[PDB]
């Protein structure tokens, strides 16, 4: 069991399971689907991959370069999003809207794309980021902004670190014999807060019934059972004198100008020590806030 | 030993305790400012003396020209311990 | 003894430090978001082991399985420590 | 403010901390030269970032060039501290 | 390890990579290519060259004589910055824009320019200041002004010593067998403020978040702790004197005016000591500033 | 020897300390003109002699005509040295 | 100003320092002829000047035809004084 | 003696000093970046080594794998340390 540490390593994190973002992959897919028939005027196949969760570097490595990268927000979460879109795919798009017909396969270029393609690439995008949004809605309320597209990883640090968590769900278009895809990552950190909403699988909106249920939880909870301690002063001293400790030993502390009450460890109050009732009692001045 | 004098160059931090007490959340919520809370130990009792946390003796509470102070009385041997853990 | 047994029943807390550095409060407010800061120890060499902030002994950095091991390697003998206090 | 200004002039020490365990001092004792020791804390975790002995922030450690050094990711935002000092 | 000095020997200074310096002369690389074809009415290949840090002086014994050397100011930046280009470049420019078809091999002249060669190499240089502002602009705000033309490195001293580091950029100019090239070079002192700056690659803008994080590292680091030491007084003395300090004897000192109270070595205000609460006190007057 | 005597033609500086303490900065922040500060020293101690911020004596305060002086009393043998920095 | 002019006739005394180190006394007794010493500063270091004693600029040390020169390169403004003397 | 293993655990500061030389303030006004200052100290000859400023022996300019060093050459012993402040 016993390994030697070394900095540039780095383990994985079990499993994360999100339905919920499955379902809006899904209902972004099939809106896409009904945008690009209406687009290229023909009917494409729109496959969702497997979800993918991966250190930001693994995912960087397999872009081909050069590729096109869309910085999106998606507010009014904290963060930066990408949607990749493969050279495969833009020239398909490029063929389709100037008339060709597929026959000729694509040649490899490794060349910056020219603006007639940055202006297809912004036609789909558009359309790309509407059902995105449409699709994020029925759970929750998104807003999807493009920021700058970028053709190169030099381009991105989107993530603070190379091997932060990101999620990548693979897309695959075919019009024919066409196999083109498409990509969207998002970083782990900007899905965290809604964590506990993307896992469970959702179920009917009763807000109502919600908000009821979690009243009830509150009221309940309200009536639980805690232990309260109020601790008088603390003392500096060494293990030496401990082990000489003898009756009639004086100790010398600092007179409290406050009793700190604490449970479990966490402060919750300050107050002054009294006697009410033949016990001791705490006045309470100023609650930990 | 040599290791007692080692550990002797380490300072410890001292806790004295005057009392503890159980209640619930909503007692609590209906505390305000200026409330009575009791406790369970007596008027007279020794308090406790806690290093880190844990329970070592007992003492009674002096005030030293300006500064209060706590005049160990006696100890927390093993019976008592387990006595007043059990509770 | 019977203290050192008594003393035995008592937590306590080891802390390990990877290494220290002095700087300015100005670099610091220099410092953002994924910047580099350096330290004084080298690579490889033992990092201390301090016992309620107090330095015993000094170990080297393994993983057990899924977690990080000390492997304690030398002591901090009264000669040695009153030379690093000295720096 | 002109007060920052005045302290920035003032240097201060920060401290990086790999993990911590809490053991008694007989097993202290059973250690010997080449013993392997755990921490709480597990591999890949951000490390406590301390000034002073206060934590301020984590960060992730990485080798500049034949030095080692700590990559700042995430803050100690009072909810957090609190949580992990409760502990 | 033991070696003898000599005052006409000086080193390195390891590594100073700057990967924002590296993305801002791609991004001018890219402007200067647009506006080259839009000048000359050929496609241009531009190829940024690897950043280079060395003396001042290896880099002006490396330029051909005579060369065309620019003079320009980075505000607000303090310092002078130079464009440097190859009469190679100038003669291909020239051979463009009279209709040189570029079939003959230029010939070595070593002869000054003409004005209307310097009216050429500032319709280049115009364009390539807008460029590399326009680069620059990205990550921080600058301002290239021009100031003279120089043609040896007699009019040089940019520096004020021949051996201090700058960064020199060169970049490969390409517009068929010609392969012209052109530098920047830039002293490190010039850049030496914005070091944090260009060393770490940059991230998203968040300025506000920035903001904020500065502003809780602030209040953070607000509770730490140190010490303070008060120094009474200071005595001049010989070292035969403390081998005789003995019990009893009486060294005068000077009566302090004021107590100037020091943490680590940094004194941090004067005041005037007292006896409050039985114990020391020091009656705060001034703090140092 | 006749090296003691060369380095007595060599001037040293002498520093006395009134007392020390630890705060944090924010209570110094806290401070201002006016405020009362308390050190870890009493009332009558004598006081720290330092030779180029090195403890080796102490003495008592004194006034010679208009003019401050110390009055040596004991020295800072190793062991007692020791068990000063140790606290 | 005139009085400016006035000091301006009083000459003045510049000094130029190589380096600095510290070392125990007995070391310097095992020290013998044709021993090597070694200096905090590095090489290519500008060297210190000093006015009767005090810093006030840096140097490079060049060779004029037959005698030794200090090239001035930077000044010691305040905040590096005060950071160069806290060391 | 004892007391020179005493004086041995206090720690001094030694200053290398490349030469000296004197001018007036209006030419020091005169100077301005990049100005060339002669001394009178010629080339090769042994530099002076100051502790606490105080010259005690004189050494040659070494480099000792990137840092400069002394070779210490000769001392200041009374007769020649007279002649030299003489003038």
């Amino acid at each position: 069991d016993i390994r030697p540490y070394d900095p540039n390593t780095q383990r994985r994190v079990v499993r994360e399971r999100l339905q919920a973002l499955e379902i809006i992959n899904e209902r972004f897919a099939r809106q896409f689907r009904m945008g690009l028939f209406n687009l290229l005027r023909r009917s494409p196949d729109i496959t969702v991959g497997a979800i993918r969760i991966q250190p930001y570097h693994e995912f960087a490595r397999n872009l081909p370069v050069p590729t096109n990268l869309n910085l999106i927000h998606l507010k009014p979460l904290r963060g930066t999003g990408l949607v990749v879109f493969s050279p495969s795919l833009v020239f398909i798009a490029v063929d389709n809207l100037f008339g060709g017909d597929g026959r000729f396969p694509t040649k490899v270029e490794g060349r910056e794309f020219t603006h007639t393609e940055q202006r297809v690439i912004n036609r789909m995008l558009k359309l790309a980021l509407e059902g995105y949004s449409d699709a994020w809605k029925a759970i929750n309320p998104l807003e999807v902004e493009y920021v700058r597209s970028e053709m190169q990883v030099k381009f991105t640090n989107i993530t603070t670190s190379p091997n932060d968590i990101v999620v990548n769900t693979p897309f695959h278009v075919e019009i024919g014999n066409l196999t083109g895809e498409f990509n969207i990552c998002l970083p782990f950190s900007m899905i965290e807060p809604l964590r506990e909403l993307l896992v469970n699988p959702p179920l009917e909106n009763s807000r109502h019934e919600d908000q009821n249920w979690r009243d009830n939880l509150v009221r309940q909870v309200q009536h639980s059972e805690l232990e309260l301690v109020a601790n008088f002063a603390d003392i500096p001293l060494r293990l030496s004198q401990i082990l000489k400790l003898k009756p009639g030993d004086v100790l010398p502390i600092e007179k409290p100008d406050r009793i700190i009450a604490h449970v479990d460890g966490v402060p919750v109050l300050t107050s002054q020590y009294g006697t009410v009732n033949g016990q001791y009692a705490l006045r309470v001045e100023h609650l930990i806030n | 030993m040599q290791d007692i004098d080692l550990i002797m160059d380490i300072p410890v931090k001292l806790t004295v305790e005057l009392g503890r007490t159980r209640m619930t959340i909503k007692e609590l919520l209906r505390l305000t400012q200026g409330s009575v809370v009791a406790l369970d130990g007596l008027a007279g009792e020794p308090l406790d003396i806690l290093i880190n946390g844990y329970l070592i003796a007992q003492g009674e509470v002096v005030v030293v020209a300006d500064k209060y102070g706590v005049r160990i009385t006696d100890i927390i041997t093993p019976s008592e311990r387990m006595r007043r853990l059990s509770r």
